[PDB]
């Protein structure tokens, strides 16, 4: 029984009080878990199963950031409203006469959403 | 008399340009402050959907828009600059858009989109009011060539505002300035002709400056 109750950032297990008396738990045992809004399981859902592994809980990063690329008013808008996951870069382009602040071209989906925030300014 | 008119007409146009010197810059400061909000509203209000629907991002964009009645205060400054030429349509569209902000429904993305569509239409009206204000001052001159070059300029300038309101506004303001201050117009494109409407507008700005120059000269 190597795996104690899991601490899960941006979510947790279903049925905490029902399930806790059974911990710690054997390698091979798994449990339904959820991610809070704005967050996603690696299977791209609101829930998945977290497994007790010799190397600890798996997936190791159970909840990931869900960033929707915004409509940009004077921008090249191929990516408008498409879903991207935490870690993803996109190279952003404005119509001539408009540009991104600080002359930046790359925005990344991070813990708190897009960084920097992409907007086409005059 | 013809020269006492053309003198006043040259003075009216100069008083316009100085009063409205900052109109392009002021409209851009509004655009820049409110573009992220407008983007957030448009992003989660498409009927094609497939983007969850953070109604709290749309609710936050509407709050940013409404805050301290600021955007309305910012559009009314522009309505004040053009006033001698009667932006009567503009005053109502701002008063109407202010009511649109007052009557906005939290957790309704379709209303949010409608407030955002109203902002965009108002912003292009602010641009058109500047053109309409110029056409008024240019209507009072009598020279055949200047009146024909004025009509062609206003027509070509509205087509340019129809493509991009803010880009149109800056080249329009810079053209009036060039003519008011005895400078020739730069006909070189600033956007490798990305805006298909720039070149015909610039072509028209050069012909008007020659006709305006020709009038000025009768008085020197
Ligand atoms: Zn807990
Ligand atoms: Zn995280
Ligand atoms: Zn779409
Ligand atoms: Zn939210
Ligand atoms: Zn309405």
């Amino acid at each position: 029984k190597p795996c104690d109750y899991p601490d899960i950032k941006h979510g947790g297990l279903y049925h905490e009080n029902m399930r806790r008396p059974y911990f710690p738990v054997a390698v091979g045992k798994y449990y339904s878990y959820y991610c809070d809004e704005h967050f996603e399981t690696p299977s791209g859902s609101y829930w998945d199963h977290i497994h007790c592994t010799q190397d600890g809980w798996s997936p190791a990063v159970p909840c990931l950031r869900k960033c929707y690329f915004p409509y940009l008013e004077n921008g090249y808008n191929q990516n408008h409203g498409r879903k991207f996951v935490q870690g993803k870069s996109i190279d952003v382009a404005c119509h001539p006469g408009y540009a991104l602040p600080k002359a930046q071209t790359t925005v990344t989906c991070m813990e708190n959403g897009w960084s920097p925030t992409p907007r086409c300014i005059r | 008399a013809m020269g006492r008119l053309n003198q006043r007409n040259i003075n009216e146009l100069k008083i316009f340009f100085e009063k409205a010197k900052y109109y392009s810059i002021k409209l851009d400061a509004i655009y820049n402050e409110y573009t992220e909000a407008y983007n957030d509203i448009m992003t989660y209000s498409e009927v094609n959907n497939v983007t969850d629907s953070d109604k709290s991002k749309v609710n936050q964009a509407i709050s940013i828009l409404k805050k301290d009645n600021k955007i309305v205060n910012k559009f009314k400054e522009l309505e004040k600059i053009i006033e001698e030429y009667k932006p009567i349509f503009l005053s109502k569209l701002i008063d109407d858009f202010a009511i649109e902000l007052d009557q906005a429904v939290d957790n309704d993305v379709s209303n949010a989109r409608h407030v955002a569509d109203s902002y965009k239409k108002l912003r292009k009206s602010v641009v058109l009011a500047y053109i309409e204000s110029f056409d008024v001052i240019s209507s009072k001159f009598v020279d055949s060539k200047f009146v024909e070059a004025s009509k062609k300029f206003v027509n070509k300038a509205k087509e340019f505002v129809e493509e991009n309101d803010l880009i149109a506004l800056e080249c329009i303001v810079k053209t009036i300035g060039d003519m008011v201050n005895d400078r020739e117009i730069n006909s070189r494109s600033r956007y490798d002709n990305f805006y298909k409407k720039e070149a015909d507008f610039l072509g028209a700005a050069v012909e008007l400056e020659g006709a305006y120059k020709a009038i000025k000269q009768t008085l020197l």
